[PDB]
């Protein structure tokens, strides 16, 4: 320490207050994962967010900052890179109401709702996932009525006997969904219906991340 | 069929049944000098210098920061446009740092400039995976892996890749260059690696003894073999000089796969970092476990010894990576 | 394309076993992790 | 654009100050520290006063300590220099050196052009000689002596020589006694053992003539070499 | 009287 | 008579098993990580230095008789009253920075480093100084008259002065803390409740019951001890039929729960879960 190394140790003070800063901008904002469940996921959501490789969307709402990161079709495994994400304040999983009579352009190997059910509960059995929640979003809703008049809707189901009615069907495959994952008392799933307003589905997003940011703020202080 | 069926015959004999005549090496006592504090998220990767003094550290948090370690003072503090940083490299002689992040872009940053920032001296966006490791081969030609089943040869002048190795069938997740960086070995998910050279222009010789996803990689500083670090709790250090196996590191008491692979100087200690939130310290001569690395609260992602195998540095995902000699 | 890049350096596995033992009993003193090393040469005090 | 530029008045009476403002360019400000060196006619060069990162460390000269003021404007991008009372002595042509400190950099790198200024314990830098002429071509040797062994306990000896073309600000030509600066051929070459340091321009072409300095980095206030002018 | 206080007896 | 002296050694022994384990687990894994570190770790000494003084007190009150020093038993009576402080101070501290912390993120952030908790423990130590050091002026060793034998409590020159203290460390020792913790734990509730509907659950779910009915059993363990300790100080001022036959449990209720809320704060934690 001759005149170089209390300056050194001075910059490196202001390196770490400038670190510490970074940390406290980074801890007040919303991180949100955006995987869908088709080639092409969460088509509605990322409209409203004010902006190769993934899309991360910076946008500011109720004097709360949002980070929606999406990965979109990649060809690279998710288990490998599925860790990276761990600590997320939310997870936007958008399902598609209809996947359960369409198949993607593909070998047809398994129906697009039955790959969705096992593509929603991979997620949620990975070991880094087990405290973040995952927020449902069913899309086309207008459309999903107009293929009940003209469909059994126990394709994917064959066991299910109900209403053939919207508000029936959408209760039944909100607890469809809510059953796939076996830690229901570390996850808390949301459940919403995407809305073309262009202002109602971020508002869930912004109550549901409140939610969490409020028990991430009881677990920090040990109420949890 | 006819590929590894004469390897078998030439094998009368393993590597272990020979080096247990030398003198053995005992328990390996080894205390954590100093603990390099500052981070706030997990650590990834990390690299070290030919000085022994300067090494780069990648973190979640966006800040690609740079220190020496006999001081553990912070002396460059990088913003990163990506977050989702997986893996960083060192120069040899300290003038460019590369950082693979999410975005598919090897953002190349140069210390030594005319300012005070430090500026981006390239961009590398001509993967479409995820930039999973890269390696200097000096201050201009870069080897540069991605999670498209593929690695390349980029250069900061030229701007463009070079060479793209495209040779895996599983997704490459390490890499691990020469002394003289003439060669360099490539382990991916399809536990195959794969000796790429840069004369002829893509690999010569592969490898397939593991049997699940190869995480990291290393070489050894003479440049005849390599250890091979997978996922289902064992190492293969394989030969580069006799296409075959040598001996294995394997044993029941460990159930987590392995993460990271090291050398040190004499190429004795096989630092090898696992998922139990310790780290390892093999033989590699007689596959005995001589001592074990513990004191990180996460499970560790980067090791990296020094050229002089003086330091050794552990990194976890508790925002805290530990100097050992 | 296998056939490509085959190579005939496997007659013996021991003969190569023996270069990587010689290389680190010749290098294993200028190692500061198998020779123990004082407090006053190495550094982080 | 890393030059940097220096107002100050022609000359001012004994009981005011003149608020010496430097502003800065191109590189990125808030991250080096200013300096403040002034050179009196036909003398050496002096260390004034000198402020870190963020008005953090502020270190005054053993002559200027209780007169100077020493002021900044990092979001301005502007150094000040506010003065209690002018003195005979304090004219001199003051410099501001634009240094970092951090392991591999290069100290005292670009000094800015200067401004003058007219007015109507201590490391004692000797050197063995003033003015050395030597025909230029091959090379030529230069020593310089310190009070204290330079030589630290860490391993590095802190040691920087200047050049100062005639006319012009003094540049850096090897920090650190054996590493060469950034921008300076490889003629030149510093060797020495604690005290001895010697430099060989082993070149020493035509614009390599000037005033040389030796300054040490261990001990507030820093004090400069007399001075070698080359011919 | 009074005969206690805060935790030892007190003269009245 | 011996039977109350029976449990002083079991509340002792209580916080003894219980509170050495409570910095063990924070410095061990956590090791002062953030602000809320800090507060658990201020109450985890201050019922140790409150469970080294109370022995002094315990056995006294059996004897009838200090048998220990003059000067050494104006420090230690007036320690204890500090441990007493500094622990219902630092439950106060606790309760605004739970509720800073839920309630106001965007404003949290500014305490949320290291920085500012260490000065704000020194500081909630200091402010225990100023409450106790009328106390500690005051403090003597003076015979009680009764069969002229040594006892060592607070003395004051008039009987009006001595109505003025009893009720200043029931404002500021008893009703100010527990307003404070009653009101920023009801409004961590209220605000809980209320954006837990905002995001479609009407009724209370599983975390949130759990979380409010931990939160009501600290506040109602701190009344159910202290109260019942403070209402017999100040009936002891109007009639003396009390014959120092409450006096010996009132105060090891006080002694129960400083002991206690270490290990109530710290086994229904995530730090002690993990480490068990």
């Amino acid at each position: 320490l001759s005149a170089e190394d209390k300056a050194a140790v001075e910059r490196s003070k202001m390196i770490d207050r400038n670190l510490r800063e970074d940390g406290e901008k980074a801890a007040r904002e919303v991180k949100l994962l955006l995987l869908g469940a088709g080639e092409s996921g969460k088509c509605t959501i990322v409209k409203q967010m004010k902006i190769t490789g993934i899309v991360e969307t910076h946008f500011t709402f109720k004097d709360l900052h949002f980070k929606m990161f999406d990965v979109g079709a990649q060809r690279s495994e998710r288990k490998k890179w599925i860790h990276c994400f761990e600590g997320v304040t939310a997870i936007i999983f958008c399902v598609a109401l209809s996947d359960y009579d369409l198949v993607l352009a593909e070998d047809e190997e398994m129906n697009r709702m039955h790959a969705s059910m096992k593509l929603f509960d991979s997620i949620c059995n990975n070991k880094w996932f087990t405290d973040t929640s995952i927020i449902l979003f069913l899309n086309k809703k207008d459309l999903f009525e107009e293929k009940i008049k003209k469909s059994p809707l126990t394709i994917c189901y064959p066991e299910y006997a109900g209403s053939n009615t919207y508000e029936e069907a959408a209760a039944y495959i909100q607890c469809q969904f809510e059953d796939l994952n076996k830690r229901k008392d570390t996850k808390e799933i949301y459940t919403h219906f995407t809305c073309s307003t262009d202002t109602k589905n971020v508002q869930f997003v912004f109550d549901a991340v409140t939610d969490v940011i409020i028990k991430n703020n009881l677990k920090d202080c040990g109420l949890f | 069929n006819q590929i590894r069926d004469a390897r078998k015959a030439c094998a009368d004999a393993t590597l272990s049944q020979i080096t247990n005549n030398i003198d053995p090496v005992g328990r390996i006592q080894m205390r954590t000098r100093r603990t390099l504090r500052g981070h706030l998220a997990k650590i990834y990767a990390m690299h070290w210098g030919t000085d022994s003094r300067l090494l780069v550290s990648a973190s979640q948090d966006g800040k690609l920061i740079i220190w020496d370690s006999y001081t553990t003072n912070k002396v460059h503090a990088i913003p990163l446009r990506s977050s989702w940083v997986m893996t960083c490299a060192y120069a040899p002689s300290g003038n460019y740092v590369a950082c693979g992040g999410l975005d598919n872009i090897c953002s190349i940053y140069n210390l030594k400039t005319r300012e005070g920032n430090v500026r981006v001296s390239r961009e590398l966006a001509g993967h479409t995976g995820y930039l999973s490791c890269c390696r200097f081969l000096d201050d201009n030609q870069i080897v540069t892996s991605s999670g498209d089943t593929t690695c390349a040869l980029w250069d900061i002048e030229t701007g463009q890749q070079t060479t793209t190795f495209t040779g895996h069938t599983g997704d490459v997740m390490s890499l691990s260059l020469a002394p003289d960086t003439r060669l360099f070995v490539s382990g991916a998910c399809d536990a195959s690696a794969k000796l790429w050279d840069v004369r002829e222009g893509m690999c010569r010789q592969t490898f397939t003894g593991h049997e699940s996803d190869i995480n990291a990689i290393c070489f050894f500083p003479n440049g005849n073999a390599f250890a091979t670090g997978s996922d289902d709790a064992t190492c293969r250090l394989f030969d580069l000089r006799a296409d075959q196996e040598l001996m294995t590191y394997s044993h029941d008491n460990i159930i987590c796969g392995i993460t990271s692979v090291s050398f040190s100087k004499s190429g004795r200690l096989l630092l090898a970092g696992y998922d139990d939130f310790n780290c390892n310290v093999w033989d590699a001569l007689k596959a005995d476990r001589a001592g074990v690395l513990a004191g990180h609260d996460n499970r560790v992602s980067c090791l990296g010894v020094t050229d002089d195998g003086m330091a050794v540095a552990t990194g976890s995902w508790d925002s805290f990576l530990k100097i050992w000699n | 394309q296998l056939k490509m890049e085959a190579n005939i350096d496997r007659i013996k596995v021991s003969k190569a076993a023996a270069d990587l033992m010689a290389y680190c009993e010749a290098h294993a003193k200028e190692d500061p992790l198998l020779t123990p090393v004082p407090a006053s040469e190495n550094p982080f005090r | 654009d890393v030059q940097l530029v220096e107002s100050g008045g022609g000359l001012v009476q004994p009981g005011g100050s003149r608020k010496l403002s430097c502003s800065a360019s191109g590189f990125a400000f808030s991250s080096f520290g200013m300096h403040w060196v002034r050179q009196a006619p036909e003398k050496g060069l002096e260390w004034v006063a000198y402020i870190s990162s963020g008005s953090g460390t502020i270190y005054y000269a053993d002559t200027v300590k209780g007169r100077f003021t020493i002021s900044r404007d990092d979001p301005k991008n502007t150094l000040f220099l506010q003065m209690t009372s002018l003195r005979s002595e304090d004219t001199a042509m003051y410099y501001c050196v634009r240094s970092i400190y951090y392991y591999g950099s290069s100290p005292f790198d670009f000094w800015g052009q200067g401004t003058t200024l007219t007015v109507s314990s201590d490391i004692v830098m000797t050197q063995a000689t003033s003015s050395v002429p030597v025909t230029p071509g091959e090379s030529v040797s230069i020593s310089c002596r310190s009070s204290k062994s330079l030589l630290h306990s860490n391993g590095n000896t802190y040691l920087y020589w200047f050049l100062q073309r005639p006319g012009q600000s003094p540049q850096l030509l090897i920090y650190r006694m054996s590493n060469l600066a950034s921008g300076v051929p490889d003629r030149f070459s510093g060797s020495g053992s604690g005290t001895a340091f010697t430099l060989t321009i082993s070149r020493l072409e035509a614009e390599d003539v000037g005033v040389y300095y030796c300054m040490q980095h261990l001990e507030y206030p820093l004090t400069f070499g007399a001075g070698t002018k080359l011919e | 009287c009074k005969n206690f206080f805060w935790k030892t007896f007190t003269s009245c | 008579m011996v039977a109350i002296q029976c449990i002083y050694a079991l509340v002792c022994l209580v916080g003894l098993v219980g509170n050495a384990l409570v910095i063990f687990v924070i410095l061990r894994y956590a090791k002062m990580k953030t602000a809320t570190n800090i507060y658990l770790l201020n109450l985890a000494v201050a019922d140790e230095l409150f469970m080294l003084s109370v022995p002094f007190v315990a056995s006294s009150a059996a004897l009838r008789h200090w048998p220990f020093g003059s000067v050494l038993c104006r420090a230690v009576l007036s320690v204890d009253g500090l441990n007493m402080f500094t622990s219902v101070f630092c439950l106060t501290v606790l309760s605004v920075d739970r509720y800073v912390a839920v309630v106001h993120p965007l404003r949290a952030a500014t305490y949320r480093r290291p920085s500012v908790a260490k000065l704000i423990n020194l500081g909630v130590w200091l402010a225990s100084l100023l409450v106790t050091l009328p106390i500690a002026i005051f403090a003597d060793t003076r015979p009680a008259r009764g069969g002229q034998a040594v006892a060592c409590n607070l003395q004051w020159p008039h009987p009006a002065w001595s109505a003025v203290f009893v009720v200043y460390t029931f404002l500021l020792g008893f009703l100010l803390p527990v307003l404070a913790i009653g009101l920023c734990y009801l409004l961590i509730v209220g605000k809980m409740r209320a954006v837990a509907l905002r995001a479609g659950w009407q009724q209370r779910r599983r975390s949130e019951k759990k979380i409010t009915r931990l939160v009501l059993m600290f506040v109602v363990v701190f009344v159910l001890c202290w109260m019942p300790f403070y209402v017999v100080q100040l009936l002891n001022l109007f009639v003396t039929s009390l014959d120092a036959t409450v006096n010996h449990v009132s105060l090891i209720l006080s002694y129960a729960n400083s002991c206690a809320n270490p290990i109530l704060y710290g086994f229904l934690s995530d730090n002690f879960r993990r480490f068990f």
